[PDB]
């Protein structure tokens, strides 16, 4: 959950709303095991 | 190398990047109490990680008017956390603090505040106006906890005492042409080396504007101030079931 | 008996330098260089500026042979100042059957209050001394009894009480004739150092408007009663005075903190005049004249 | 580190781009909350964009601590601190700062 | 030199004087979790005197007909002391138990108790009596706390499982001619290296009596049981605010 | 960086001796002695008694060669018990399309369920193996596809649906005229063993009567679902059973625990019958008689 | 906006345990990810159509 | 020391005094052809100045409603100087890029790019809408040379594959708060070591707006984007008449 602390401060003349753009990964210590099959099926009928 | 830090402690960290400096209170880190200070011969708890955190406590708006405000140290924590449950079940306490408050602005606003510690921070009242009353102060003014309180007459900081001097306590300025941060490391100070936490509060910290802020309007008109506190080398002993006062 | 990283691992930052002189100023000369800049300070660190003369103006070589040894602790407040006055009057109201208790706070004259809640934590010896007589100045063959009551023994109720007889508790019989009573008296607080200051409640509970009179109040500076009668079955027929004046000694002083400035009104609380708040300093009509 | 899609509330085909990225504003206040999202790259959600939630559909079980950037893209000028807290399972979704 | 003990753990001490011996269960005593086991990756907290208490929680009355009773750790102490603000802070959690079960009577009382523990103590219903609807037992009979609760069929130990060969199982015996008081110390067992508090209880104190009490009228009538028990070797992990359940 | 000393200073009782053979019998002779008694046991430790065969009759040298390799873990549980059966009818209710998702969940015949109920955990290796033929037993010449999904895998949901393209599912593809297919299964669980009892609740929250469903259903022993279909876009013409059968090799088990005596009732719970108690063994009419 | 992973670890943001991580990256590569049949192809040779 | 730069190759040299470092695309840098891959038997023509240049194509304005636009590599440079004619004369071909793209703004707009590469960038079709119709791309949203191709879809990249995971391939961002400018070095990549320039397009730059323009009305609304590239270690075989597609 993400919480203003304190606010978001601008002089006039700047853009009052801003856009915060999240990106995400993995660490180093990331493993998986136990591989399957993925949960969305990307066909609806015979692929032409 | 000075103006951006980073203070990790617990699980809790906060990062700066327009901060002044870190100030170590009188000139030394808290500490565990050695076994030439202590009295106490229970073996004392010592949680390490559950207490040691930075708490946010509270947001002041910070408006053009103000006259500043006084947080009572660690009555603001007696009511949060793991370390307001160790403080209600144990008679004996103490611990440093590392203080961190922060008040952001854009490069047109100004004005400055002098965050300050000091230790014992006694508060009288105005004595029935004229001085001839015998007032003590409620207890809410005493120790208002993590809502804080308002300070009356901040020349005199409610105790008689000027303001101009408080700068011989540890502190540091919060100008918002410089910076936006000011932490500051206070350790144990008392004379007995436990005490209780829910009777004795060793400090106040006194965040008050000197120089007033100051915005055409048109900026955003909402300047908040928040302190976060982390209570580091935290001990506690005398278990018992939980006071609340 | 552990496999684990975590438990086996599990300090001052300034030196005290002996100072007996102020500090010489050596021979700085111009300079006229860009990087380095020893003027322009942060005072938003919320350090003092160690900006010196040299880097400032040309200086000169100035041997300071100027002592320190006068602002010490020890001698600044090594000085007896009045801290308490005790009246066994003739005939009145306050004390009329000459005797009178005066518990020890020492935080009832304005002159040795003031210097002494510069400080938080003061840890001292003191030697009190005990100037007695009549109220019009002169000394008159009249035989006194000071005793110290500490925190638990029986105060005495009258002149001729019992627990003047004191088998235990120390007693000074000096008559006014004599030079005045000087009695040394050690650090007899419970805590490492008598605090002026105590932020906080001594008793637990619910702190309600009737038990305010508690605040401020630690036991471990309250040391006792100071208790004085005329020695005798009957009345004394001379008014008497009493001056306690103590001076510290073997002083050790902690947290320094903001000096008073508005008057005191009441002892063991801050409590100021509201209407009256008064600013430190004189004032003048404008800013840029004198 | 690939875009996560917190704002996963817009769906029509003229604003998907929305998506990307969550506003910030001035508020008028005392610690709102900007925004929330599960920590989970398995469950359907925010996650189902990046690649290490998209790669974990192919595992059954994963393991190990994992990473969130956020990049500010407003202007030089505004400035303001946030509060990006990972609240641990079985706390549930807090109510205030 | 085995009838008489003392055992002192944190601040609370218990003595005996007609004891049987201490049994630890599975031979092996509560340590903590080493480097080899542990997956997560923040430090815990180790109170370390404020949690490994003897905790002394209720105390069941033992007349003629009784049945037997159950309690399960740790939700016993999720809602006592520091133990159980540690509990309900904390997501993880893993301690073993020292166990002291006292039940004192005369020299001309008589009857014995098996008070054992069996880990993973699930709790079957009756089926609705004939067997046939898939009852699931509540949330009190599967986790009654600190009060405890009484058996229904304890021949079977309202999980199909005979009382006969729960034997197995680390255990002691009270008869009252011989001893009064019964020591399970008892290490942590579970799969994964920590758990949860709230959710999984580990395991059950079956306190059931087989041979029933019996004693001439006029003796004393109220012959109670109290368990106490310390979490020994307490560790918890993953802060967050306090959930109760 | 402490000074104190509390900080600094802040384990089996049992050792796994080799055994193949039961223990030997030593010769014993009589014995009249006080003070040592190795028949008077007190059974309220709670200790199982260690009292030998020599201490209470005469003996004589017994070398025992009876081995003990029949009794342990992998001997006693390395035998493919029938835990699962999938019907695949021409026309019915029960699965009518030739598809039938049958999740692994190996308490649902009590002989195997009985055994592997006497531990609480273990960690074992299984080779599953599928017998299939029709209701009749014949074999008849059908291909079937078997295929493991794990949890979050897409379930299929009819016979000729997408999710038989198996592209990372494990499949096996075999016809009744071959011997049944036979293929081995590791420890799957993210814990480190198959617990078959989770005294808990798997969610946080208030639990309600609703959500007592949830009670003794722990993810970490569901490992996922296994489904089988006919090959084909039309149906088969044979009503088809799955007989599923699985021995476990490599077992570690710990925490033994009393073997059930009432009949099992359900899946994945002990409900047992209320009215219907049966006592655990045969009954006699008197005590001294047989 | 360097357009690089963070280089941030666990340590350096939270007080951590010593973790011996055994856990096997093995399933990961592309000769397990990859060496799994699957359907590619269906060929129909129907009676009549 | 990361701020400011100079890149300088052939000719033409770009400063930069506000970029924010440059990537190398998969960690490795543009080379010539060994021995152990070639597989032509001519001996290949190296101009080594003439076309290792900073050849700047075009300028997208960059207004609060664009969608992304993308150029294919090296399409956008056979029609351009002396890379063109060589393009053109020369049938194999193999070259890395040094790609910078500029876009500044004052300290009052705002806004983010992802400006990313990726190899063998195939473009779709919506599909006749429905997606029942298998209609291919015509030749000029193929390859629209110089002259750039904006996206229409830009959440599926024209190819059914989301930009929320484009930051795999290599990239780096502009937003207009910290940087200006954006160099990628790209080495070749294709399987086989030469191809042809006229057919074959191994990647495509897409310049995406995620966060949006923003600026309040006074501010300058024309925020162009000039996108700037090198040809790296660049070589051609196989010398025939001028091909020109
Ligand atoms: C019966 O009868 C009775 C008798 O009358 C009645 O009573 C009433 O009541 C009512 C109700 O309550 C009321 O009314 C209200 O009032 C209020 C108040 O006012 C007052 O106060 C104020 C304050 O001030 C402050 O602040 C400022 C800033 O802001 C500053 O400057 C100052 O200095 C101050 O400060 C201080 O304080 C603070 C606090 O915080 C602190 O901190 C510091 O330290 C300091 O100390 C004031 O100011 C005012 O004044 C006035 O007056 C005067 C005269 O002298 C003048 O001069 C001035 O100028 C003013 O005026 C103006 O203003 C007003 C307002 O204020 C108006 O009204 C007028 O008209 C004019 O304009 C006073 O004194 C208020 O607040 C209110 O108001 C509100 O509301 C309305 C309606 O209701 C509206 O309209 C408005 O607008 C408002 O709104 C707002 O607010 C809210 C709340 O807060 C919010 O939420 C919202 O959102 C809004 O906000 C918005 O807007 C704004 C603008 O305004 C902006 O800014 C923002 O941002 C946003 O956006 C009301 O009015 C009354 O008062 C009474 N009365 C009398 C006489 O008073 C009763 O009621 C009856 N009954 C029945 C049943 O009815
Ligand atoms: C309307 O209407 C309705 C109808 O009626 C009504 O209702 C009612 O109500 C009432 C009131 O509540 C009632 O009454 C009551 O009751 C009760 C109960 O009873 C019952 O129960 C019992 C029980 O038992 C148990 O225990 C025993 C021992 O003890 C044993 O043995 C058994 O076995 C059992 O056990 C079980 O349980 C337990 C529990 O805890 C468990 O634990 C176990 O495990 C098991 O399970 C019984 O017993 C009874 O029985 C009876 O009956 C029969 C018939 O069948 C017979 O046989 C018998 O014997 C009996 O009888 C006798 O007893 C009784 C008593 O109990 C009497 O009454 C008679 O008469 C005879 O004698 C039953 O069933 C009760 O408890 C009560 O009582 C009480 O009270 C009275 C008066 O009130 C008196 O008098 C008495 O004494 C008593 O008191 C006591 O108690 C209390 C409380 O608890 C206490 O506190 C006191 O203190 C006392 O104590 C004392 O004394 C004693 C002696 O007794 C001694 O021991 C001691 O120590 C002390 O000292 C009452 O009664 C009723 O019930 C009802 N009903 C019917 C029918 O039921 C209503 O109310 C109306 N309404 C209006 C408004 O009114
Ligand atoms: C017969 O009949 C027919 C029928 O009618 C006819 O037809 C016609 O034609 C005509 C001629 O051409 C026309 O008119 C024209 O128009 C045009 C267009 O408009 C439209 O469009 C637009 C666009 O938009 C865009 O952009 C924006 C910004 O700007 C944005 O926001 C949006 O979103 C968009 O975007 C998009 O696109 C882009 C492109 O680039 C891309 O990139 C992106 O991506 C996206 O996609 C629009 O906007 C419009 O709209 C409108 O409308 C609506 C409704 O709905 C509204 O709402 C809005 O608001 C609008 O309105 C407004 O505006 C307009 C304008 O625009 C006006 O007019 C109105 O009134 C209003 O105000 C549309 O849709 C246009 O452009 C033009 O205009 C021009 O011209 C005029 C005269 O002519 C003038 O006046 C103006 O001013 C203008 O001028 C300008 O321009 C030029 C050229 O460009 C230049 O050069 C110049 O210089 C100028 O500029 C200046 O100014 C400005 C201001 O404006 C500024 O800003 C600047 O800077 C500078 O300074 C015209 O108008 C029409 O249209 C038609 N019709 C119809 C119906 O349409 C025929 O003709 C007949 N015949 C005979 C023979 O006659
Ligand atoms: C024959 C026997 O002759 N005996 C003589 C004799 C003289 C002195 C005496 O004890 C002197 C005690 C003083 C040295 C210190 C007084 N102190 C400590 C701090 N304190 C405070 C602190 C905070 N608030 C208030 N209000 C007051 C305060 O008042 C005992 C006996
Ligand atoms: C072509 C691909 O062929 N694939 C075959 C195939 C075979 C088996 C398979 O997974 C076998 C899982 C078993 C070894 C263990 C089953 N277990 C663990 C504990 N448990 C419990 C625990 C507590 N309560 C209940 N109710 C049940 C339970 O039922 C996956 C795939």
């Amino acid at each position: 959950s993400i919480w203003y602390q304190t606010n978001y401060v601008v002089p006039i003349g700047a853009p009052n709303t801003a856009y915060i753009i999240a990106l995400a990964a993995a660490q180093k210590n990331f493993t998986m095991k136990l591989c399957k099959d993925t949960s969305h099926i990307l066909q609806t009928a015979s692929i032409q | 190398s000075d103006r951006v830090a980073q203070l990790t402690i617990g699980n809790s960290t906060i990062t700066t990047q327009e901060a002044a400096n870190i100030i170590v209170g009188y000139g030394e880190w808290p500490s565990y109490c050695s076994d030439d200070d202590a009295t106490a011969v229970d073996k004392p708890t010592r949680p390490d990680v559950s207490v040691n955190r930075f708490y946010t406590l509270d947001t002041k708006l910070w408006e053009k008017s103000s006259k500043g405000w006084y947080w009572k140290f660690p009555d603001v924590l007696t009511e949060t956390g793991v370390f307001g449950q160790n403080a209600q079940f144990h008679y004996l306490y103490r611990s440093g603090f590392c203080i961190h408050v922060q008040c952001n602005a854009s490069k047109f606003h100004q004005g400055a505040l002098l965050v300050a510690i000091l230790p014992e921070y006694v508060i009288g009242t105005v004595a029935g106006g004229t001085g001839t009353e015998d007032s003590h102060p409620p207890y809410i003014q005493t120790q208002p906890g993590a809502d804080g309180f308002e300070l009356q007459h901040p020349y005199v900081l409610d105790a008689g005492i000027p303001i101009s001097q408080l700068t011989v306590c540890p502190h540091q300025w919060i100008n918002l042409r410089t910076n936006n941060c000011a932490t500051i490391i206070v350790p144990y100070m008392n004379t007995l080396p436990f005490d209780s936490a829910l009777n004795h509060c060793n400090f106040g910290l006194l965040v008050v504007p000197i120089s007033p802020l100051d915005f055409d309007q048109g900026a955003t008109p909402v300047i908040p101030i928040t302190i976060t506190l982390a209570p580091m080398c935290s001990e506690f002993a005398g278990l018992r079931q939980a006071v609340t006062q | 008996g552990d496999r684990v990283a975590d438990m086996i691992e599990s300090r001052a930052l300034t030196q005290a330098l002996p100072a007996p002189t102020g500090q010489n100023t050596q021979v700085s000369s111009h300079r006229l260089d860009t990087g380095e800049v020893p003027a322009l300070q942060a005072a938003e660190i919320g350090a003092s500026s160690n900006t010196s003369d040299e880097s400032m103006i040309e200086t000169r070589c100035v041997l300071n042979s100027h002592s320190t040894a006068e602002t010490t602790l020890d001698s600044f407040f090594s000085r007896a100042g009045l801290v308490g006055e005790i009246d066994l009057p003739l005939e009145g109201t306050t004390n009329p059957s000459g005797y009178a208790n005066w518990d020890i706070d020492i935080t009832g004259y304005a002159q040795m209050r003031r210097k002494v809640e510069l400080f938080t934590y003061m840890r001292f010896d003191a030697e009190f001394t005990f100037v007695a007589c009549t109220p019009t100045g002169q000394v008159v063959p009249q035989l006194l009894q000071y005793m110290f009551v500490p925190p638990g023994a029986p105060k005495p109720e009258s002149r001729e009480s019992l627990a003047w007889q004191t088998a235990t508790n120390p007693s000074v019989f000096v008559k006014l004739t004599d030079p005045p009573a000087q009695v040394s008296v050690p650090f007899m607080s419970p805590a490492s150092a008598y605090q002026w200051f105590y932020d906080g409640y001594p008793t637990f509970g619910e702190h309600k408007q009737e038990k305010d009179l508690e605040y401020g109040a630690c036991p471990n500076n309250m040391m006792g009663t100071f208790s004085v009668r005329t020695v005798g079955s009957s009345k004394s027929k001379y008014a008497l005075v009493v001056r306690i004046y103590m001076r510290m000694k073997h002083v050790r002083a902690w947290i320094p903190r903001p000096m008073r400035n508005q008057n005191y009104l009441f002892k063991a609380n801050p409590n100021y005049a509201g209407d009256s708040i008064k600013p430190t300093g004189t004032s003048r009509n404008a800013i840029t004249t004198l | 580190e690939t875009i996560l899609e917190v704002n996963n509330v817009p769906t029509n085909a003229t604003s998907l781009m929305e998506r990307l990225r969550f506003p910030v504003s001035a508020q008028a206040g005392k610690g709102e909350l900007c925004a929330v999202f599960r920590a989970d790259p398995g469950r359907d959600g925010p996650w189902q964009s990046t690649m290490l939630g998209q790669l974990c559909g192919y595992y059954t079980q994963w393991s190990g601590s994992l990473e969130v950037t956020f990049m500010f893209t407003g202007s030089f000028m505004a400035t303001g601190k946030m509060l990006i807290a990972y609240t641990p399972p079985g706390g549930p979704l807090p109510k205030d700062r």
